[PDB]
RNA sequence: CGAUGUCGGCUCGUCGCAUCCUGGGGCUGAAGAAGGUCCCAAGGGUUGGGCUGUUCGCCCAUUAAAGCGGCACGCGAGCUG
RNA sequence: CGCUGAAAGCAUCUAAGCGGGAAGCCCGCCCCAAGAUGAGGCCUCCCACGGCAGCCGGUAAGGACCCGGGAAGACCA
């Protein structure tokens, strides 16, 4: 019944160092810097990072699990990483490496093409099942997204882009 | 950017794949490099260029001098080009080809003391049913006691004309180094004889 | 007995850094710096007060959400023409002219108060070319 | 969307949030959004 | 009340937005197309004619649309009458 | 409309933070514009003249008048 107090398990061997407004956290897959509000104190022990706040007011109370959850992605991000699959539905809809790049073929009157930002990766294991995966929790959640929002489920039938995991909710056609 | 300065020649029109097309001849270069404005010594980039040479008697001290800095001969007009710094010390027609877009400014024909409908086409009045005296009037200029007043800029009669006018995106028809000839469709403003300005459109 | 008046004095140049104070906390002080009411012999119809540096002027802060709700408006004169320009974009096009508009704002309408407005001098930035003046500097 | 000045839980699915200074009604079934307005 | 000229039209605009159209949206008893309802939005646009002094309205032919109000029921030291 | 996300173990577009998003807003286009008295900038030209931050006079760079005119114009510009 609070996520601030949870300590955070770090493995081995991904470092957390600690610094004025946020702690950086370097791992196996790379570093990411999470800023940290000042009021929270972030402490490092054996294996194990902590926060704790200042007093038991509602903005500390507020801060207090978000830095936890905040920290804790970026220790799951550097050592795990994170993904995100994508399954496309309906029939002509297709996806297809172009490079780095993700083409999606979804219906409208021409292909449209994904960049990767930095840190994002593409993969297309089969033509309607797309993988973003990155260190970047929110980043990697940002980008599958966007990518959703291209063709988005229709109301009326199993086409567009959907969320692996996603249930299919159709209304009636007549 | 690009530009030269120039003189309006003249109107016709020309026969390209069995069409009709309507031309402005300009006669344009050629323009010698004056001065040069620089970030560092005044703030922004544009290249003065000269047009027309002059007859060195009619050119005081002042204007001697500055010839005279960057070696000249002397000139009858300085018109600045806008974010151009040509490589060479000479703008000729050349720095247009056909096909190309260009814009154009001139000072428009003056009207004089123009009234309401030449100059902004108001309807006037009528010409029987007892209209009185107002056939070519402005009719109401406000309201009431409320605002009491008339806007500022409203339309109104007064001088129309010999004032600075662009005409853009006009189709380069043909150049004639020869002559220092641009051809452009379609009509520029201001008289023959009169000074313009032919730049590189700006839009897209 | 009458109130002693006093001769023309050589007025006191200062210099004030603006950065992380308060808008409007910062302007009601130098407005008494440019009126002169700091010096004992104040006259209110003459131009006695001190000349006024202010530098780091577009690192002023400012409380609330005033940097997004803060409008300043010009009026053209012409239809429409209310102009409304929030804080935000003032600090990212004009920033001197926040602190000047507060300034103004504090001090007397009419002719001196036109006067000692022109005695204030504001930068953005840290630096200000009065340096021939020798300003002197004040923490206020 | 509904727009009204008596923002209510419809269903028990119902959730009313306060976002950017405007009281929401959101839901799984869509009829029952709500904003205060 | 030792005078603040009145309906309607014409002319000239300008503003409000409770938006007629165009732009952006959510819900739909939204398959599509076309609609309905609400939200944001005043930048621009918002036709010609028959009847009647008419405003309004009805009608004809179109239109993306043929918005509604304020300005002394805007405007007669501007015209009409 | 979202992403990440607590308070509130779930959930939440939000409380920290990030994204998308209108013919509308800022800019971009065209025209005026330093009386912008906050009177800006650059290039070039003149010069330290006599007599008694002032005055008198003759000049300097230049300017004005006058005249021939002008798709400029009521005049003036
Ligand atoms: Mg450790
Ligand atoms: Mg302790
Ligand atoms: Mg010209
Ligand atoms: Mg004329
Ligand atoms: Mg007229
Ligand atoms: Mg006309
Ligand atoms: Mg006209
Ligand atoms: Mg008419
Ligand atoms: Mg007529
Ligand atoms: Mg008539
Ligand atoms: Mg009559
Ligand atoms: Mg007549
Ligand atoms: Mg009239
Ligand atoms: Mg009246
Ligand atoms: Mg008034
Ligand atoms: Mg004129
Ligand atoms: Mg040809
Ligand atoms: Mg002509
Ligand atoms: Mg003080
Ligand atoms: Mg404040
Ligand atoms: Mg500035
Ligand atoms: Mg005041
Ligand atoms: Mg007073
Ligand atoms: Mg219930
Ligand atoms: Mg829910
Ligand atoms: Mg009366
Ligand atoms: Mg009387
Ligand atoms: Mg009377
Ligand atoms: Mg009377
Ligand atoms: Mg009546
Ligand atoms: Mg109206
Ligand atoms: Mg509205
Ligand atoms: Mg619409
Ligand atoms: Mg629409
Ligand atoms: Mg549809
Ligand atoms: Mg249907
Ligand atoms: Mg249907
Ligand atoms: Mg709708
Ligand atoms: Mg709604
Ligand atoms: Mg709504
Ligand atoms: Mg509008
Ligand atoms: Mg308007
Ligand atoms: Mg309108
Ligand atoms: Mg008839
Ligand atoms: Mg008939
Ligand atoms: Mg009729
Ligand atoms: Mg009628
Ligand atoms: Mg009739
Ligand atoms: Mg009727
Ligand atoms: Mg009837
Ligand atoms: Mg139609
Ligand atoms: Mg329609
Ligand atoms: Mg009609
Ligand atoms: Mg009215
Ligand atoms: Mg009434
Ligand atoms: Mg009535
Ligand atoms: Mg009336
Ligand atoms: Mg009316
Ligand atoms: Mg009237
Ligand atoms: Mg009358
Ligand atoms: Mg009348
Ligand atoms: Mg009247
Ligand atoms: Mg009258
Ligand atoms: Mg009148
Ligand atoms: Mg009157
Ligand atoms: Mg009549
Ligand atoms: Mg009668
Ligand atoms: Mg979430
Ligand atoms: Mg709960
Ligand atoms: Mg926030
Ligand atoms: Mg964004
Ligand atoms: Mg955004
Ligand atoms: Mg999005
Ligand atoms: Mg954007
Ligand atoms: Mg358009
Ligand atoms: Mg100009
Ligand atoms: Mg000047
Ligand atoms: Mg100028
Ligand atoms: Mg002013
Ligand atoms: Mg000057
Ligand atoms: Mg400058
Ligand atoms: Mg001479
Ligand atoms: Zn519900």
């Amino acid at each position: 019944s609070r996520i601030g107090r949870l300590p955070i398990p770090v493995p081995k061997g991904v470092s957390v160092e600690v610094a004025p407004g946020r702690v950086k956290v370097k791992g196996p897959k790379g570093e990411l810097e999470v800023p940290v509000s000042p009021e929270m104190r972030v402490v490092v022990e054996e294996g194990v990072v902590r926060v704790e706040r200042p007093s038991d007011e509602r903005r500390h109370k507020s801060l207090h699990g978000l830095t936890r959850t905040l920290i804790a992605n970026a220790v799951k991000g550097v050592s795990e990483g994170y993904s995100k699959e994508l399954l496309i539905k309906g029939i002509g809809y297709r996806a297809r490496l172009v490079g780095r790049a993700l083409e999606l073929t979804v219906g409208f009157s021409h292909p449209v093409v994904v960049e990767p930002p930095e840190g994002i990766t593409f993969e297309v294991p089969e033509p309607t099942r797309v993988r973003v995966s990155g260190i970047d929790k929110q980043k990697v959640g940002q980008v599958a997204a966007n990518i959703r929002a291209i063709r988005k489920p229709s109301a009326y039938h199993e086409k567009g882009i959907y969320y692996a995991g996603e249930p299919v909710r159709l209304k009636p056609g007549k | 950017m690009k530009g030269i300065l120039g003189v309006k020649v003249g109107m016709t029109r020309i026969f390209r794949d069995d069409r009709a097309v309507p031309v402005t001849v300009i006669l344009a270069g050629p323009c010698p490099v004056v001065q040069r404005r620089t970030p560092e010594k005044d703030g922004y980039t544009a290249v003065q260029l000269g047009f027309l040479p002059q007859n060195p008697k009619r050119v005081n001290r002042p204007l001697k001098g500055h010839f005279a800095k960057a070696g000249v001969e002397p000139v009858r007009i300085l018109r600045e080009i806008r974010d151009f710094n040509p490589e060479g010390d000479t703008v000729t027609v050349e720095i247009f080809k056909p096909g190309e877009r260009v814009d154009v400014t001139g000072t428009s024909k003056g009207r004089g003391f123009a009234g309401v409908m030449k100059r902004w086409n108001f309807a006037g009045g009528p010409d029987s049913h007892g209209a009185h005296k107002i056939h070519r009037h402005p009719g109401s200029i406000g309201n009431r006691k409320t605002p009491g007043r008339v806007y500022k800029g409203k339309k109104m009669a007064g001088h129309y004309g010999a004032e600075r006018v662009t005409v853009m995106n006009l189709e380069v028809v043909d150049v004639i180094p020869e002559e220092n000839l641009l051809l452009v469709k379609g009509a520029v403003p201001g008289p023959n004889g009169g000074l313009v300005i032919v730049r590189e459109t700006k839009k897209a | 007995m009458k109130t002693y008046v006093p001769k023309q004095v050589e007025p006191r140049w200062v210099l004030i850094d603006a950065e992380g104070k308060t808008l409007g906390r910062l302007a009601t002080k130098i407005a008494t710096l440019l009126r002169g009411k700091h010096r004992p012999d104040w006259t209110p119809n003459v131009a006695m007060g001190d000349f006024v540096v202010v530098v780091n002027a577009d690192k002023i802060r400012v409380t609330g959400k005033k940097l997004e709700q803060k409008i300043y408006t010009r009026y053209s004169g012409y239809p429409g023409g209310l102009k409304k320009i929030p804080l935000e974009k003032m600090l990212a096009t004009h920033p001197e002219r926040v602190l000047e508009h507060a300034v103004k704002g504090m001090l007397p309408k009419g002719p001196l108060g036109r006067r000692l407005f022109k005695r204030l001098k504001v930068y953005a930035g840290p630096d200000h070319p009065h340096q021939a003046q020798r300003p002197e500097k004040l923490e206020v | 969307m509904k727009v009204r000045a008596s923002v209510k839980r419809i269903c028990d699915k119902c959730k009313v949030i306060r976002r950017h200074g405007r009281v929401y009604v959101i839901c799984e079934n869509p009829k029952h959004k709500q904003r205060q307005g």
